[PDB]
């Protein structure tokens, strides 16, 4: 899992395994988690020895470092995604200062919150 | 709305940190007349630097150089000279950024300058400004450097053709591999011997000393 920033190349935020499920592919990456692959079957009807069709394929793996960010709003989608930016890359503008500095009248449910990992509490402790 | 009003609270409520805060809480209000001008006074010469060579006023990132005078910036500004008719520029700053071949290809498409060429890359024996001069050395013929510029420029057939004639045949075969060994001399020399300039094909088939 990795921010890759367009000026110091490559800058890496983590290891998020794919093994969910015997999944041993990431094939895409929905906003609350990881698309990953799955065994690729047909799931037998419950109760009966009948064959339901499969679901889907894809077990989203779900991401880590992305702590209140799915079961929340997507206030928090933008706000930690780019804080989590600011975490692999480094930068501040985002997750604080773009959101300061714009005359932008609201009040979130996520201003931004997993934030501490780049060491500040109180866009969790005045938005939270 | 008190861009004005919060101006001057943003000068008299800091020394360094409301400048840079209102400049860029001042972004939030779109006004560069003062945003920009606490820019210098919250040192955020990089964010003046940057706005001033972007809106087509690199005269006002000129004194912005002084301190940021890179490619993003010079070469910039030669791109718009590019754009609207002072390639002269451009093919400066790409001198500056290293953009060799483009500086030879301004040489001889654009600047209409040979003989900066023919020595820039006779100093550098670069591919693509090469090639450009082995275009030109298929216009003009400057002498071994031209050789030069055909020979590493992938420009093969036009300094062998030379070669099979002209005397520029020892530089060729020199600037192909090598041009100093018999076993060279005989094969080129066998060339002319197929291909014209049998007399010096026969001195370096001599030059081989069997």
């Amino acid at each position: 899992i990795i921010f890759v920033d367009p000026d110091k190349g490559i800058l890496l935020q983590e290891y998020q395994p794919i093994h969910t499920g015997g999944a041993t592919a990431c094939i895409g990456s929905c906003a609350p988690h990881l698309l990953t692959n799955k065994k690729s079957m047909v799931q037998p009807a419950p109760g009966s020895g009948a064959f339901q069709p499969f679901t889907s394929n894809v077990s989203k793996a779900i991401m880590t470092s992305f702590q209140g960010m799915q079961d929340s709003d997507d206030k928090t989608r933008r706000a930690l995604l780019d804080f989590s930016f600011n975490l692999a890359t480094g930068n501040m503008d985002e997750a604080f200062r773009s959101v300061k500095a714009i005359k932008n009248p609201a009040v979130w449910e996520n201003m931004a919150h997993m934030c501490i990992r780049n060491k500040r509490l109180d866009v969790a402790e005045h938005c939270l | 709305g008190d861009l004005r009003q919060g101006r001057q609270l943003a000068m008299q409520l800091n020394s360094q940190t409301l400048f840079k805060e209102c400049a860029l809480i001042l972004e939030g209000l779109q006004q560069l007349t003062e945003a920009a001008e606490m820019y210098e006074r919250a040192g955020q010469f990089e964010r003046a630097a940057s706005i001033y060579i972007q809106t087509k006023n690199f005269a006002a990132a000129a004194p912005l150089m002084a301190r940021i005078s890179s490619s993003k910036l010079q070469l910039q500004f030669a791109k718009a000279k590019e754009a609207e008719g002072r390639w002269q520029e451009a093919a400066a700053a790409y001198e500056a950024a290293g953009d060799m071949d483009a500086v030879v290809r301004l040489c001889l498409e654009r600047l209409s300058q040979p003989q900066r060429a023919y020595a820039i890359v006779r100093k550098t024996q670069s591919v693509e400004a090469a090639n450009q001069l082995s275009r030109f050395c298929l216009q003009s013929q400057d002498f071994g450097g031209a050789v030069e510029f055909l020979l590493m420029a992938g420009q093969m057939d036009q300094a062998f053709d030379i070669a099979m004639g002209h005397n520029e045949m020892d530089t060729f075969a020199r600037i192909v591999a090598a041009s100093a060994k018999p076993v060279d001399y005989q094969r080129i020399a066998q060339y002319y011997e197929s291909r014209g300039e049998y007399d010096k094909a026969a001195d370096m088939w001599s030059k081989c000393d069997q």
